[PDB]
């Protein structure tokens, strides 16, 4: 765990158990010109390539690979089900480039075999602004693994970014790597219960029998909060200052511009609900005031472990904000937490409703932010996965990830991880 | 990250 890292042993990363006293860049300053203007050396038969999301075929290949090779053989029937919609949303954040959506195609077969994505973001690390990139969607074909190509991809994506004068990045990973800045856990709230035990994504306790299952997970068919409308372009100016105001409590965050805020929460118009990705909602008051906002996105799995099904609806809790405790000076005040807690339970309660209504079968959260105030209550069941947050070329003191030493939620201090990854 | 996770 601590020394089994050939590649990361050479990278600008915080090392295991490092007592960071002064936060900041790791490497000594460099400039884009003292950076190779030519891609790294690939296996003799392989070749590099960019991915134009606007290109039907090019993007078509990407999700095929990710749908076939994203699961790592612990079959329960699942295969991710990335859609063109999903990636059109995820890969076209303001500032994106085809260069940055890198892949590897075999010189002759032209079949894409590897992929890794980078999109520009400004990060807030304990008040310091850090021009960065966000890395995600790293994937290699199953008959090309354990052959150490990933580090090549990581070196090639870094080069291309460095060549644009961007020297840092935030990436998340399950596996433990040199320097997590924080760790959070995945909790899952069932919506189409029966359908889950059916597909094996949920266990069934003998002494709480199937009947009681569905009976407990039950949920209204319509929301319950006054003014619960839905996000519209007109709301932006206002919801952005509310979101900004609320996110200031965290130590790690993405400093959205109104453009990336807009792009992020208002997706493509005219998309069947059978193909929508982002769901942003907002609470307005007679006053005309927006005081709440929350969002979740959709990423389903294809199926094979069930005869009646072939799909599984999954929703993830994204960003949200409220003005409950804006009256209090200290976030952790006993009463300040009073407000904030009930509201989030309300909002998230409706978010679960909108989710099943949108056809999701299970809602996923991550102990990050204050999802800990409502996770257990609204009954989100803690799962196998854990996520680690990393900062490339940046030294920062550990950030509370919403976990207690025994992996139990920490209703106490909650979390300071303000970002949420796709 | 990855996602769906599991539990028993
Ligand atoms: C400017 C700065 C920009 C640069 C930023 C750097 C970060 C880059 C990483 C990007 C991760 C973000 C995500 O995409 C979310 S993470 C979710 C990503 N997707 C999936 O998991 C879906 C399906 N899974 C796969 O396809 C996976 O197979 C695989 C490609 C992730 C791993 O491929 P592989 O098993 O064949 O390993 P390898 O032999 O090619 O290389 C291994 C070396 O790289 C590191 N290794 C293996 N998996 C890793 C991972 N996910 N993240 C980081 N390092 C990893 C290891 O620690 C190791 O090196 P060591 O010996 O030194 O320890
Ligand atoms: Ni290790
Ligand atoms: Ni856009």
């Amino acid at each position: 765990a601590m020394k089994d890292h050939k590649f990361w042993r050479t990278q600008p990363v915080k090392d295991f158990d490092e007592k960071v006293v002064e936060e900041g860049p790791i490497d000594k300053p460099k400039t884009p010109e003292d950076i190779s203007d030519k891609p790294l050396p690939l296996l003799s038969s392989f070749e590099w390539c960019s991915i134009d999301v606007d290109n039907k075929k090019q993007l078509e290949d990407v999700f095929v690979l990710l749908n076939e090779n994203y699961v790592e053989d612990r079959d329960a029937g699942f295969r991710f089900n990335y859609t063109k919609e999903f990636f059109n949303w995820a890969l076209k954040s303001p500032g994106w480039k085809k260069d940055w959506h890198i892949g590897v195609r075999v010189k002759e077969t032209q079949k894409l075999v590897a992929f890794i994505s980078a999109i520009p973001v400004t990060l807030g690390v304990r008040g310091k602004q850090v021009p960065s990139v966000e890395i995600n969607f790293l994937c290699v074909h199953k008959q090309l693994r354990s052959k150490r190509l990933t580090p090549v991809l990581i070196k090639e994506i870094t080069r291309r970014v460095n060549k644009c004068d961007i020297w840092h990045a935030l990436y998340t990973a399950g596996i433990v790597l040199p320097a997590p800045v924080s760790t959070c856990r995945y909790t899952h709230r069932p919506l189409n219960w029966k359908k889950l035990y059916e597909v094996d994504f949920t266990g069934l306790p003998d002494g709480h029998t199937e009947e009681d299952m569905i009976a407990e997970n039950a949920l209204p068919a319509k929301t319950k909060t006054a003014g619960l409308r839905k996000l519209k372009k007109e709301d932006i100016d206002q919801v952005f200052e509310l979101f900004k105001r609320y996110q200031s409590r965290f130590e790690l965050i993405q400093i959205f511009t109104k453009e990336e805020f807009e792009h992020n929460f208002i997706g493509e118009e005219s998309l069947p609900l059978d193909k929508q990705v982002i769901f942003s909602y907002v609470v307005e008051q007679p006053d005309g005031k927006i005081t709440d906002f929350f969002s979740f996105y959709s990423l389903p799995f294809t199926i094979l472990n069930n005869t009646k099904y072939k799909d599984l609806g999954i929703g993830y809790l994204y960003y949200y904000a409220t003005d409950a405790d804006f009256q209090f000076k200290d976030r952790f005040d006993p009463k300040a937490t009073k407000a904030l807690k009930t509201r989030l339970c309300e909002l998230i309660y409706d978010a679960c409703i909108l989710a099943k209504n949108a056809n999701m079968d299970v809602f996923n959260a991550l102990t990050s932010q204050d999802n800990t105030l409502f996770l257990d209550d609204l009954k989100f069941g803690p799962g196998d996965g854990f996520l680690n947050f990393y900062l490339f070329n940046y030294r920062a003191k550990p950030i509370t990830g919403g976990l207690n030493p025994d992996n139990s939620n920490d209703i106490k201090r909650r979390s300071n991880v303000g970002v949420v990854m796709l | 990250g990855l996602y769906a996770s599991k539990l028993a």
